[PDB]
């Protein structure tokens, strides 16, 4: 039934424009809020923004505007990071509101974005 | 614009004890308040919706209440599986003040 | 804020436009079921509208 899968999580250098995709499947509903939430390692959940799926109605957090673009597709919702910095390192989740009432009932497993000028290193 | 102030940052409770978690809204949100549970390596899970309703598949020990600007998440008979991090979510995406998460509460069980 | 308000109204307008009235034939219990289901959804949109708008009106 209802499923959300996020992809696009990569290791990027600062300023490298990146797009994450939320594969939306099994939703009977036509229009609903599809939200983007991020979590930096060891930190709290942060709301980035949302799009109301039937429309082109995009809503962003005060800090997110200009840095993030949410776009709706036929079977997908994308989140573009226009100019990432080290502060944008986080797991990005997509979360759907199935009622229009504001709360998130379905979540994706998340996609990890790391912003660094360095390649990976083992611990 | 909307700020959800969540207290405490951390709680340690023995099995069978009562846990109280609070969220204060910087603006009037009415029933636009939900509670989430997050365990390591997993996405968050809905516990309470519309401030006081128990979500599908959640133990009855989880209780939500709201009075004006103050919201409370109570866990009455804490179990070992309740060790997690908790978050409130206030507001609405199209509201003037948007929607926002509280800073979270890390619950440890003794 | 002014562009947010316009965007919220265009959104509310979209929501109302997404719940059009069903065919009023009154044929089956399914015809009056659709009307009941339409009304519940209308009331919800009315309530979502007022709450969104009150954040813009103070
Ligand atoms: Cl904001």
């Amino acid at each position: 039934q209802e499923q959300l899968v996020e992809s696009g999580g990569r290791l990027v250098t600062p300023g490298t424009a990146l797009t994450l995709t939320c594969k939306v499947s099994g939703f009977s509903l036509s229009g609903f809020w599809l939200n983007w939430v991020r979590q930096a390692p060891g930190k709290g959940l942060e709301w980035v923004g949302a799009i109301y799926r039937g429309s082109g109605s995009e809503w962003y957090a005060s800090w997110a505007k200009g840095r993030f673009t949410i776009s709706d597709t036929s079977t997908t919702v994308t989140l573009k990071l226009t100019s990432p910095t080290t502060e944008d390192t986080a797991t990005y989740f997509c979360a759907a509101d199935t009622t229009d009432n504001g709360y998130f009932t379905i979540w994706g497993p998340g996609t990890l974005v790391t912003v660094s000028s360095h390649h990976h290193h083992h611990h | 614009e909307l700020v959800m102030t969540q207290t405490p940052s951390s709680v340690s409770e023995p099995v069978g004890g009562t846990v109280t978690i609070k969220c204060q809204a910087s603006q009037s949100i009415s029933s636009w308040l939900s509670w989430y549970q997050q365990k390591p390596g997993q996405p968050p899970k809905l516990l309470i919706y519309d401030a006081s309703n128990l979500a599908s598949g959640v133990p009855s020990r989880f209780m939500g209440s709201g009075s004006g600007t103050e919201y409370t998440l109570t866990i009455s008979g804490v179990q070992r599986e309740d060790a997690a991090t908790y978050y409130c979510l206030g507001g609405y995406p199209a509201a003037s003040y948007r929607t926002a998460f509280g800073g979270g509460t890390e619950l440890e069980i003794i | 804020s002014d562009e947010d308000l316009l965007k919220a109204v265009r959104l509310i307008k979209f929501l109302y436009q997404s719940n059009p009235p069903p065919n009023p034939e009154g044929t089956r219990q399914a015809r009056r079921n659709r009307r009941r289901r339409w009304r519940e959804r209308q009331r919800q949109i009315h309530s979502i509208s007022e709450r969104i708008l009150s954040t813009y009106l103070g």
